[PDB]
C-alpha cells in the first residue's frame, strides 16, 4: 500500500498550513502524528519532505484567527471519529478536502494573487504525484523536460438529439430522466476509466456538461488501459445506443513544465488535445461496426415511440427497455437521493451495469448485497458515509412539496386564483463560456488550478445553488444539465426567478460571465414538445444578437436584463399598477384601449392617446410620463410590453 | 398511368376561418404563407371536407376509399386526389391593394353564457369576402374503367361543397364558397377528361 | 452527361427526417431515387437504367445568386461558426477548400442562404368524432422556399436513362414529392439543363474526394475507403410505401449510410441495398456514390 500511503500524503501534505493559521511542514507532521490511524509511513515522509521526493516533486509542479482555531477542533473530530485510511476510504477523505477547505486560500500572505484554493492545489498535487509514481513504478530540471503526463478529454456525441427524441407524450419525464442519466452515464465512465488505471477521483481534472478533462500517467500501461476503455465503450455506446450517443476519447503526452504554463505552452496544449478530440469525434467509427451496422436481418414489426427502434424488443405500450426505464427512473431521480450503480436495476449503464435511485436504505442493502456497487449522495456535504461520491443536480420542484402537487404535476402551476392561467416554458444558457475557458484568464494567471476553480464554481451555481435561487417559486427544473438550463412553471414565478437569476449570476464571478434566456407562454393543455421548440428558437434569437438579451414572449419583444428589469417592470409596469388599484373609477378596459391606441403604427393614434389622457382622470405625472414613453419607439415597445404583463397578471 | 389537373379559383362568400399570441389580438389567426404572409387553404382541409360529404353522402366505402387513400389492413390503395394548398390569387391582390383593403378581418364576436347571461369576447381573422384562391387539384387515374364513376362523385363533394361551408365556423355564417373551374387538362397520360366536369 | 435539375417548389414541403412534426429543407439521394423508382413503376416504365446506370446527388439549395453545395468535412487549422455552416456556395467552395475561409466569412457565408423558411402547420383528423369520441391533432411540419430559391440536383447516366429521368421529373412534378405529397404538400415544378459552372467544377482533379450523395460502399471497397477519412454515418430508416408488400405497412431493414459532404481519400463506387424483409417486392435504397474531388 505504498501507492495509497503517497496518496495520503500528497493530498495532507498542506494541513500544516491550516495547522499553522490556527515551517508549517513540522506543524502538519505532528497533527498527523497526533492519530493513530494516520501514522504511516508515506504520509509522515510526504509532509515532512513536501517543505517523500515524489511528493515534493509535484508540490512543485502544481481570515480571523478563531474560525481557524474552529476548523482545526472540528478537522480533529471528523479525523478521530469518521476518516480511517484504506482502500475505498479515499473518495471520503477527497469529499472531506473538497467540503472543508474550499473557502481557505492555497497560498497567504503572498504578492501574488491567493486565487488559487486549498483544495485545488492539494487535489493537483495528489493527481501529479499518482502520475508520477505510476511512470515510476513503469521505470529535477531533466524531470521537468521530461513527458510525465497524458492530457485526456472525454466528449459525448448527440446529447441534444438524445434529450429531445422524446415523442410529447411523457415529455416532461423523459426530458428530465434523459439529463439526469446522461450525467450520471458520464460519472460512471469517469469512474471507470479511474478504477481501471488505478486513480483517485483527483485526478479527474473536472466534469462539465458531456465533457472530461483529467490528466494520466505517460506510462505503455495507462496508454493500453485507454486504449482497452475507449474500444469497450465505443462497443457499448454502439450496442445501446446506435449512433444515437457516442464518446470520443483523445490524449496528449506533455512534459512536466506544460502543466507550469513554461513557455507558454498550455494553450497550445489544450488546444491540441481539442483538435485530437475533434479528430476523433469526425472518424467515429471503424470498419467491423460499420459491417455490423449495415448486416442487420430481421426489419421488426413495431418501435418505441420516443426511442424509435424496432430491433430492442419493445413493450406492449410500446416503449423499448430503454426508453421505458428512463420514463421509470424519471420520478425516482427526484423522489429519492442516492444512486447505486448496481448489477442490476432501472437503466442501462456500462460493464453490464444498471443505474437505479434508491434511499440510503436501498444503496446500503445493494452494498451488503453485492460489492463493486457505486454510491452517490445527491447534494449533501456529508463525508462519513463510504464508497460514495457527490454527484451534484438541481432536482428542483415545486409540485413535489405536497403529494396531490406532486400528482398533478405541472399543471397545478397553471392553478392560479388570480392571473392568467398560463405556464411559462425558460430556456437558458451562457454566452461565450468556451471563450471564457480559452482567453478569458490572461495568459500570465492561466493554471490548471485556475481553470479548475472555474468549472467547479460553475458547476456548483448551475446545479447546486439554482436550487437556493429558485427557491419560494413554482418552477419545476426539467433540467440543469451542463451550461444551459431547461425550467418550467407559473409565467410570473418563470420571469421573475430568470432576472434573479442574472442579478446573481452578475453577482457571481464578478459580471465576468453573460447569458442569454428565453421565456415563452404557452397554455397548460399545450404540448411539451411545442413548448421546448419555441422557447428554444426565442433563446436562439436572444443571443443572435450581443451578448446577453432576453427574448420575451414574441420574437418582436427581445430585450435586455437591465432594460426587462428596470426599464420594463420597474419604471413602467409598477406606476401602471398602482394606478389601476388606487383609482376606483378606471379599470382593465382602459388599460386595453391604451394598448389598443400603442399598438397602432398610425402617427395620429398617439394624438387619440393624448385625448384619452386628457380624460383618463389619471396623476398628472403618470399622464406626461406616458405620453413621453409612446412618443418615443423602444419606449413604446416598453410601454406595450408592460401594459400586456400587467393584463396577464390581473386576468380572471 | 395518368393525371389530371383540376385548376381553378374558390370564391370566398362569406368570410373564411380556415383556422390554425399576445393580448387583445387575434385570438385565432388563420393559416399563412411563411414568407409572404398571405392566407391560404391548406390543402388537407379541401381533401378532409371533401372526404367528409362523399361519405355522408354515400353512406369506410369503396368509394371514399379509394379516391382519397385508405391504411387500412389489406384494403392499401393510394389517394387519387392530391388536393395542393390553394394560394391567394394574385388578381385579389391587386383588388385587394386597391381600395387599401386589408387582405384578412377581425371579425369580433361574442358568446352569451346560459348561466350568468356573459359575455366573451373572440377576434377572428376571416379572409374577406371576395378573396379568390387559386386551388388546385391532382386526379391520378389508376383504372381507366373508374374514371368517370369517380369524377361523378367528385362532382357530388364539390356540389355538397357549394351548399356547406370550408374550414371555420360555418353553421355560424363563415366560409362558404364557389368553385369556378378554370379548366380540366390532362397533364400525365394520353387520358382524355374533355368530357369530365366537377361542377 | 451530368444534367442539373433545378425543382422550385409551389406548395410547402414536408421532407421528414425522422417524425411528422419535423422539416428538414432537402432530401438525401435516396429518397429522390426512391421516388424515381415509385414513379417508374406508375408509369409502368422499365427500371433496369434507374438501377444499373443513374448517379443523382442529394438535393442542394440553390438561391438567386449562388447554387450551394455541402460543406466538406476537412480539419480546421471561430468553431462554433464553423460547425453551424453547413452549405458553401459554388463560388466560394475551392477557397474554403484551401482554407482561405476565416470564422466571419464562414458566418456571412452561414447567413447568406436565404433557402427558404420552416414552420409547423397544426391538422387536426375528425374520423372519430363521427362514431364516438373525439378529434385527433396532430402536426406536420413545413418549409416554405423563398420565391426565387429551389432545390437542385445533379443526374448523371446515359442519354436514355436521361430521357426517362426527364420523364419521371415530369411525373413527378405533380405526383409531389417528400411526405405528405397526397395533402397538398410537395407539388413542383422541375428545370432539367446542361450545367456549364457544375461541369467545370466536377471535372477537377484533387487529393481528396467529397461525397455529394448519401451513399455506402460494400465489403470489398469498405476495407480500402476507410483510410482517414472524415464522415457523417447518418441512420436512414422509414415504413415502406407500396400496395403490393404487405396486408400492414412494414418497415425497412435499418440503414446506415455516409453523409453528403463526407471527404475519403479513395474513392468508391457503391451498391443500391436492398432493405426488404419478408415482403413481395424488394425494397430497394440508394446508394451509389456521386463525387467531387478538391485539394486542400
Ligand atoms: N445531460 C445533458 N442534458 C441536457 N443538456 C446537456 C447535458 N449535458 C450537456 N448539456 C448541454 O446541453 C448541450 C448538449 O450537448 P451536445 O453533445 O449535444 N453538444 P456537442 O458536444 O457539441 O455535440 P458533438 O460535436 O460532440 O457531436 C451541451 O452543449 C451543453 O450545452
Ligand atoms: N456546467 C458547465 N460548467 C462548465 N462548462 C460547461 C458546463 N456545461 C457545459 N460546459 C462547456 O461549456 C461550453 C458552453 O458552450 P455553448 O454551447 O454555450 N456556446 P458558447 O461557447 O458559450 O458561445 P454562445 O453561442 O452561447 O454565445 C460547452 O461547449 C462546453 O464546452
Ligand atoms: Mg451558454
Ligand atoms: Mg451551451
Amino acid at each position: 500500500n505504498k501507492k495509497l500511503e503517497l496518496m495520503y500524503g500528497s493530498l495532507l501534505h498542506d494541513i500544516g498550513k491550516i495547522v499553522y493559521r490556527s515551517t508549517h511542514s513540522k506543524i502538519g507532521s505532528q497533527f498527523l502524528n497526533k492519530f493513530k490511524p494516520f501514522q504511516l509511513s508515506g504520509i509522515v515522509d510526504s509532509v515532512s519532505y513536501h517543505h517523500a521526493y515524489i511528493t515534493y516533486i509535484a508540490d512543485n509542479i502544481a481570515y480571523t484567527s478563531s474560525q481557524y482555531a474552529a476548523l482545526v477542533n472540528k478537522m480533529t473530530d471528523d479525523l478521530s471519529n469518521k476518516l480511517k485510511v484504506g482502500p475505498d476510504s479515499f473518495s471520503s477523505l477527497l469529499q472531506w478536502t473538497e467540503s472543508l477547505w474550499s473557502y481557505i486560500p492555497s497560498s497567504t500572505d503572498t504578492n501574488q494573487v491567493m486565487d488559487v484554493s486549498l483544495y485545488d492545489h492539494s487535489k493537483i498535487t495528489c493527481a501529479i504525484a499518482s502520475c508520477i509514481y505510476d511512470y515510476l513504478t513503469e521505470m529535477t530540471k531533466q524531470f521537468y523536460q521530461e513527458d510525465v503526463f497524458l492530457l485526456v478529454s472525454l466528449d459525448m456525441s448527440g446529447i441534444q438529439d438524445f434529450i429531445y427524441n422524446i415523442s410529447g407524450s411523457k415529455a416532461l419525464k423523459s426530458l428530465r430522466s434523459r439529463s439526469f442519466y446522461l450525467e450520471t452515464m458520464l460519472e460512471s465512465l469517469v469512474d471507470d476509466l479511474l478504477s481501471d488505471l488505478e486513480l483517485s477521483r483527483a485526478n479527474l481534472l473536472y466534469t462539465g456538461g458531456g465533457h472530461a478533462y483529467l490528466l494520466l500517467p505517460n506510462t505503455e500501461r495507462a496508454r493500453d488501459v485507454l486504449a482497452s476503455f475507449e474500444g469497450e465503450m465505443k462497443e457499448w455506446f454502439i450496442k445501446i445506443f446506435k449512433t444515437d450517443l457516442s464518446v470520443a476519447i483523445a490524449y496528449k503526452a506533455c512534459t512536466g513544465e506544460d502543466l507550469m504554463n513554461s513557455n507558454g505552452t498550455y494553450s497550445d496544449l489544450w488546444q491540441t488535445v481539442s483538435r485530437k478530440l475533434s479528430d476523433k469525434k469526425a472518424h467515429k467509427y471503424s470498419l467491423n461496426e460499420i459491417k455490423l451496422f449495415n448486416s442487420t436481418i430481421h426489419a421488426g414489426t413495431q418501435e418505441c415511440k420516443e426511442c424509435l427502434r424496432s430491433d430492442i424488443d419493445i413493450s406492449e405500450d410500446s416503449l423499448c427497455k430503454i426508453c421505458e426505464g428512463i420514463i421509470a427512473i424519471s420520478n425516482d431521480l427526484r423522489d429519492y437521493s442516492f444512486f447505486v450503480v448496481s448489477p442490476e436495476g432501472k437503466v442501462p449503464l456500462p460493464r453490464n451495469r444498471y443505474l437505479s435511485v434508491e434511499n440510503q436504505d436501498g444503496a446500503e442493502r445493494k452494498i451488503k448485497m453485492n460489492k463493486e456497487t457505486r454510491i452517490y449522495s445527491k447534494n449533501q456535504p456529508f463525508v462519513g458515509k463510504q464508497l460514495v461520491t457527490n454527484l451534484w443536480m438541481c432536482d428542483y420542484d415545486f409540485s413535489t412539496l405536497n403529494p396531490e402537487t406532486k400528482k398533478q404535476g405541472i399543471a397545478s402551476y397553471v392553478n392560479r386564483e388570480v392571473g392568467i392561467p398560463r405556464l411559462g416554458v425558460l430556456r437558458a444558457d451562457i454566452d461565450n463560456l468556451g471563450t471564457t475557458f480559452i482567453k478569458g484568464i490572461p495568459e500570465q494567471y492561466r493554471s490548471i488550478s485556475r481553470t479548475a476553480t472555474l468549472s467547479r464554481q460553475l458547476s456548483m451555481f448551475f446545479k447546486f445553488e439554482l436550487s437556493n435561487i429558485l427557491k419560494g417559486a413554482r418552477i419545476s427544473v426539467i433540467y440543469s444539465g451542463g451550461d444551459d438550463l431547461f425550467l418550467i412553471g407559473a409565467w410570473d414565478d418563470v420571469i421573475s426567478k430568470a432576472l434573479v437569476l442574472r442579478k446573481a449570476f452578475t453577482r457571481f464571478s464578478a459580471g465576468k460571465l453573460t447569458f442569454s434566456a428565453g421565456i415563452g407562454m404557452y397554455p397548460v393543455k399545450y404540448p411539451i414538445s411545442k413548448m421546448a421548440s419555441e422557447t428554444g428558437v426565442l433563446e436562439d434569437l436572444a443571443k443572435r444578437g450581443e451578448k446577453n438579451q432576453v427574448a420575451l414572449w414574441n420574437d418582436s419583444k427581445v430585450f435586455g436584463w437591465s432594460q426587462l428589469e428596470e426599464q420594463i417592470l420597474k419604471e413602467k409596469m409598477i406606476p401602471l399598477q398602482e394606478a389601476l388599484t388606487n383609482s376606483q373609477e378606471h379599470g382593465k378596459s382602459f388599460l386595453y384601449k391604451m394598448l389598443e391606441l400603442l399598438r397602432n403604427e398610425d402617427q395620429i393614434n398617439i394624438a387619440r392617446l393624448a385625448y384619452l389622457l386628457a380624460r383618463s382622470s389619471l396623476s398628472e405625472e403618470l399622464t406626461q410620463s406616458i405620453f413621453a414613453w409612446s412618443q418615443n419607439k423602444q419606449q413604446k415597445v416598453e410601454l406595450i410590453t408592460a401594459i400586456e404583463y400587467l393584463v396577464y397578471q390581473i386576468r380572471e | 398511368y395518368s393525371k389530371i389537373r383540376i385548376v381553378g379559383k374558390i370564391d370566398v362568400l362569406t368570410g373564411l376561418h380556415i383556422g390554425g399570441s399576445m393580448i387583445g389580438a387575434i385570438a385565432s389567426p388563420v393559416v399563412r404563407d411563411p414568407y409572404s404572409r398571405l392566407p391560404i387553404i391548406p390543402g388537407s382541409s379541401i381533401k378532409g371536407k371533401m372526404r367528409s360529404l362523399l361519405a355522408k353522402h354515400i353512406g369506410d366505402a369503396p368509394e371514399i376509399l379509394r379516391l382519397f387513400g385508405s391504411s387500412q389492413k389489406g384494403a392499401i390503395q393510394s389517394s387519387r386526389l392530391q388536393i395542393s394548398d390553394a394560394f391567394f390569387s394574385k388578381a385579389s391582390q391587386e383588388e385587394f391593394d386597391k381600395k387599401d383593403l386589408a387582405y384578412t378581418e377581425t371579425k369580433f364576436e361574442n358568446t352569451i353564457s346560459r348561466l350568468t347571461a356573459v359575455a366573451n369576447p373572440r377576434q377572428i381573422e376571416r379572409v374577406t369576402r371576395g378573396a379568390s384562391f387559386d386551388f388546385h387539384i391532382i386526379y391520378n387515374v389508376e383504372n381507366i374503367n373508374e374514371v368517370m364513376a369517380d369524377f361523378e362523385n367528385i362532382k357530388t363533394a364539390i356540389h355538397l361543397l357549394e351548399n356547406d361551408y370550408l374550414g371555420g365556423g360555418g353553421t355560424r355564417g363563415n366560409g362558404r364558397i364557389r368553385f369556378v373551374i378554370d379548366s380540366i387538362d390532362t397533364v400525365v397520360g394520353d387520358f382524355d377528361s374533355s368530357n369530365l366536369s366537377i361542377k | 452527361v451530368v444534367k442539373l435539375v433545378k425543382l422550385t417548389f409551389k406548395s410547402p414541403v414536408h421532407f421528414g427526417m425522422k417524425r411528422l412534426s419535423d422539416s428538414n429543407h432537402t432530401i438525401a439521394a435516396d429518397t429522390l431515387f426512391s421516388a424515381l423508382i415509385i414513379e417508374a413503376l406508375q408509369q409502368q416504365l422499365e427500371l433496369s437504367h434507374l438501377l444499373n446506370n443513374l448517379v443523382i446527388t442529394d438535393l442542394f439549395p440553390y438561391n438567386k445568386t449562388s447554387y450551394f453545395l455541402p460543406k466538406p468535412l476537412i480539419r480546421i487549422e471561430g468553431y462554433k461558426a464553423f460547425k453551424k455552416l453547413t452549405y458553401i456556395p459554388v463560388e466560394n467552395y475551392s477557397e474554403y477548400l484551401r482554407g482561405e475561409i476565416d470564422s466571419l466569412e464562414a458566418s456571412k457565408i452561414a447567413e447568406s442562404l436565404n433557402l427558404g423558411k420552416a414552420s409547423l402547420s397544426t391538422k387536426v383528423s375528425l374520423q372519430a368524432v363521427d362514431h364516438n369520441g373525439e378529434s385527433e391533432p396532430y402536426s406536420v411540419g413545413n418549409f416554405t422556399f423563398y420565391p426565387e430559391s429551389g432545390l437542385y440536383f445533379l443526374a448523371k447516366g446515359n442519354a436514355d436513362t436521361i430521357g426517362q429521368l426527364e420523364i419521371l421529373m415530369h411525373a413527378l412534378q405533380y405526383s409531389g414529392i417528400g411526405g405528405k405529397r397526397s395533402a397538398g404538400y410537395g407539388q413542383f415544378r422541375c428545370t432539367i439543363e446542361d450545367s456549364g459552372k457544375f461541369d467545370s467544377l466536377l471535372s477537377q482533379t484533387g487529393n481528396i474526394a467529397i461525397l455529394l450523395s448519401s451513399a455506402m460502399a460494400s465489403d470489398e471497397e469498405l476495407v480500402d475507403c476507410l483510410e482517414d477519412a472524415r464522415y457523417l454515418l447518418k441512420k436512414r430508416t422509414g415504413f415502406v410505401q407500396s400496395k403490393t408488400y404487405a396486408d400492414q405497412l412494414v418497415k425497412k431493414k435499418d440503414f446506415y449510410a455516409f453523409s453528403a459532404g463526407s471527404t475519403f481519400y479513395q474513392k468508391f463506387n457503391g451498391k443500391i441495398f436492398d432493405v426488404s424483409d419478408n415482403g413481395r417486392h424488394s425494397v430497394y435504397r440508394y446508394a451509389k456514390a456521386f463525387w467531387l474531388e478538391g485539394k486542400i
